[PDB]
RNA sequence: UUCUUCUAAAAAAAA
RNA sequence: CUGCAUGGCUGUCGUCAGCUCGUGUUGUGAAAUGUUGGGUUAAGUCCCGCAACGAGCGCAACCCUUAUCCUUUGUUGCCAG
RNA sequence: AAGGCGGCCCCCUGGACGAAGACUGACGCUCAGGUGCGAAAGCGUGGGGAGCAAACAGGAUUAGAUACCCUGGUAGUCCACGCCGUAAACGAUGUCGACUUGGAGGUUGUGCCCUUGAGGCGUGGCUUCCGGAGCUAACGCGUUAAGUCGACCGCCUGGGGA
RNA sequence: GGCGUAAAGCGCACGCAGGCGGUUUGUUAAGUCAGAUGUGAAAUCCCCGGGCUCAACCUGGGAACUGCAUCUGAUACUGG
């Protein structure tokens, strides 16, 4: 049902008296076509048991994010310790215009059609860390109707 | 290498030895020499079938050996017309009269040296190293063994510089006398050099 | 269900010396006489009977719920509490990762488990003396920090934490897997991770056994509901 | 209390 | 010829008491915790405490020899009456 | 205000703070260029020179020792008037104003209650340590912010060259 | 976009020119906003079509040229 993706896997190393230790981190993000999105990290000394300690931890920890028909609902910034990130919804069939983690992570979360842009440093876990915050505090037109108190027409 | 030999540690508290007969110096080393050819002979012979332990014993001026094996019908085939041709070319080399009885080895998957031919023989037919560490190592596991070690070295992936990998599930104490560890090596000679594989078997303490 | 006079006369209104309290419990406090902090009961009351209805109302669903208090001034008050009430309790260290690392306390209660029916009726003796000690300190040990739980089979539907300063780590332990905390908190204690906020002294005997009391009240009723 | 210096070539993994 | 392409075997720090993993938690992260602390030991040996709970390779025991006694067996071994 | 200021007494003199009022009525904040103040070393002129002490000499240590250590010792350190205008001139945090949980002190006023002893309850100024939210790459900052804002100025655009 | 430690707060202060300014009322309409008029050449860019077999190319009409000047009006904020 969930659909999975693995974004970026690299070798940390640690240093020790015998000599070097490589253990790998594997950065994965599952999600199921709609707002329910999770991203994953983990570590383990093979690839594969990384990549499975991965998915067990973005299975868990997921939000929901109130997203439109197949778009955002209003231009959102996020901001994750080194990705000032900025995305806006876009029209019908302009695609995922998005670089690195962040195409990965809203292609999982069911977005379509989106027009985003990274500034800072765009390592790959900050990115996917500051896009999921912006997601998670993007306001819904119902959500800020009934916060205010208004109807929906009220605020258009 | 700076660990004892498993078996040979044990051979007087849980592990039988593979040949147990009493001879005299003076006949002391044909007689090995006789065990060293038809054990060379028998595992030329039989490669394909699965076969896990050769014990010879000697009584009274007559050699009998006992072929331990996972696949009896393969090793038989029709009802007495192989095993006989065995044993007549075995009593030609040791030149004393033969008799060869064979037992089977329940449960195969918990046999070091049939792992070890298993792993050497997926090694040969190129697969890929760490698929076979890990299926051996799981379905030893699911069959009920107290702990296997598995360890693979040498050129690993036609890399170009060799490094030693090992895994490791449950028990496997190698200072304890009395646990029966089950320990057996082999090698694949593949396009890129020789590579070995040890395996350690901890099938739970033996007490007494 | 329970009065004022009844609580004053426990020493409910108590709380810590001026110098420690925390910020975050202005709300729920009266004033400071002799430079002491005096919860008003006056406020206490009427949310505590909304947290004991809550508690009715996880108990008639036949929800399990965890006690846990290690103060040592309430451990056995919670351990009779719990037994009388027929329900489970933590009196001595709550080892970390009781409910985020369930997957291997299972193996503990259950180590605990065969461990005591190879006691007293799988009669596991006749064998070296010292062996025996070892195993009878290692069941001794394991059943002073595990027995209140040891049957409980899954993780619990709600928590009741006796102080909530001092027991930040199963507070937060509920937090991470989404169960409700229901929480006597002193004037010195952080209450954000707690969903049922009950202010209150949670040092004084009295008061300890007065809710212990009144806890088992409302969970036996409805139990038997 | 004093106790200086070691030029110039390495290799490491990729479900 | 290439141990600087290797298997197997061995020295070495060193029989020094250390080296890790699963799950959980903290940190964006490399990592940490466990494995640290108060005692104790030859020892990460054991207890108490403790966001850690357990497990594995090692630390000890099971093996050989020597030291005491008893039962069986007394020749090619022994000589108390 | 910063550099900085330590026996006691006198003369002249600047700033800060507290309690009650009264008064003028936006007169305010910042500031390129400009001006003033600005540790120590150094310069000029005239004094003074006990101790300390660049340079220098001698004695040790050392393979060497133009040094560290020892014995002496001159500019200088001190006074009067000018020059120089530089420091890790540092809180490595420009000035002014508003808002945002707290704890333990130091120092200096001042109001009330019986100063029922050196007691209790407030309210101002400066200042030290810990810490919540929040911020920060982290360390940490945390009502004296590096938090949330507004006004003005100076400064930065890879390292070396510099 | 930044200036505690990565490059970056002048050593500190006074202060002219300059930038900004608490709160209430009246007046003015400069800044600001609305409408109208004139102008912003044609081509080029954009929109809907037409002609070379299509396309490049050519072309009809519109939009755009975010600007400037004048007239009339609004007075909340800034300025007098």
């Amino acid at each position: 049902e969930l659909q999975e993706k693995l974004i970026a896997v690299n070798r940390v190393s640690k240093t020790v008296k015998g000599g070097r230790i490589f253990s790998f981190t594997a950065l994965t993000v599952v999600g199921d076509g709609n707002g329910r999105v999770g991203f994953g990290y983990g570590k383990a000394r093979e690839v594969p048991a990384a990549i499975q300690k991965a998915m067990e931890k973005a299975r868990r920890n997921m939000i929901n994010v109130a997203l439109n028909n197949g778009t955002l609902q209003h231009p959102v910034k996020g901001v994750h310790t080194g990705s000032r990130v900025f995305m806006q919804p876009a029209s019908e069939g302009t695609g995922i215009i998005a670089g690195g983690a962040m195409r990965a992570v809203l292609e999982v979360a069911g977005v379509h059609n989106v027009l985003a842009k990274a500034y800072g440093s765009t390592n790959p876990i900050n990115v996917v860390r500051a896009t999921i915050d912006g997601l998670e505090n993007m306001n819904s037109p119902e959500m800020v109707a009934a916060k205010r108190g208004k109807s929906v027409e009220e605020i258009l | 290498g700076q660990k004892v030999h498993p078996n040979g540690i044990r051979l007087g508290i849980v592990k039988p030895w593979n040949s147990t007969w009493f001879a005299n110096t003076k006949e002391f080393a044909d007689n090995l020499d006789s065990d060293f050819k038809v054990r060379q002979y028998l595992t030329k012979e039989l490669a394909k079938a699965s076969v896990s332990r050769i014990v010879i014993e000697r009584p009274a001026k007559s050699i009998r050996v006992t072929i331990h094996t996972a696949r009896p019908g393969i090793v038989i085939g029709k009802k007495g017309e192989d095993v006989e041709k065995l044993r007549k070319v075995v009593a030609d080399i040791a030149g004393v009269p033969a008799q060869i009885n064979i037992a089977e080895v329940r449960k195969p998957e918990l046999d070091a040296k049939l792992v070890a031919d298993s792993i050497t023989s997926q090694l040969e037919r190129r697969v890929m190293f760490r698929r076979a560490m890990k299926r051996a190592v799981q379905n030893a596991m699911r069959l009920g063994a107290k702990g296997i070690k598995v360890e693979v070295s040498g050129r690993l992936g036609g890399a170009e510089i060799a490094r030693t990998e090992w895994y490791r599930e449950g028990r496997v104490p190698l200072h304890t006398l009395r646990a029966d560890i089950d320990y057996n090596t082999s090698e694949a000679h593949t396009t890129y050099g020789v590579i070995g594989v040890k395996v350690w078997i901890f099938k739970g303490e033996i007490l007494g | 269900t329970v009065s004022m006079r009844d609580m004053l006369k426990a020493g409910v209104h108590f709380g810590h010396q001026t110098r420690y309290w925390n910020p975050k419990m202005k709300p729920f406090i009266f004033g400071a006489r002799n430079k002491v902090h005096i919860i008003n009961l006056e406020k206490t009351v009427p949310m505590f009977n909304e947290a004991l209805a809550e508690l009715n109302k996880i108990a008639s669903r036949k929800g399990k719920i965890l006690f846990v208090g290690t103060k040592r001034a309430a451990s056995e008050a919670v351990k009779d509490a719990a037994l009388s009430c027929d329900q489970f309790f933590v009196n001595h260290r709550w080892l970390g990762g009781m409910l985020t690392n369930w997957k291997t306390v299972r193996q503990s209660i259950k180590r605990l488990k065969d461990l005591e029916t190879q006691s007293q009726d799988g009669t596991f003796d006749k064998l070296t003396k010292k062996e025996a000690l070892m195993r009878t300190r290692e069941l001794e040990k394991l059943e002073n920090s595990l027995g209140g739980i040891k049957d409980m089979g899954g993780l619990p539907d709600a928590l009741f934490v006796i102080d909530a300063d001092h027991e930040h780590i199963a507070i937060k332990e509920a937090n991470n897997l989404g169960i409700p905390v229901f929480a006597i908190v002193d004037t010195n204690s952080d209450p954000d991770g707690v969903d049922f906020v009950i202010p209150g002294n949670d040092d004084a005997i009295r008061a300890v056994t007065l809710y212990l009391g009144a806890v088992a009240a409302t969970v036996r009723e409805g139990r038997s509901q």
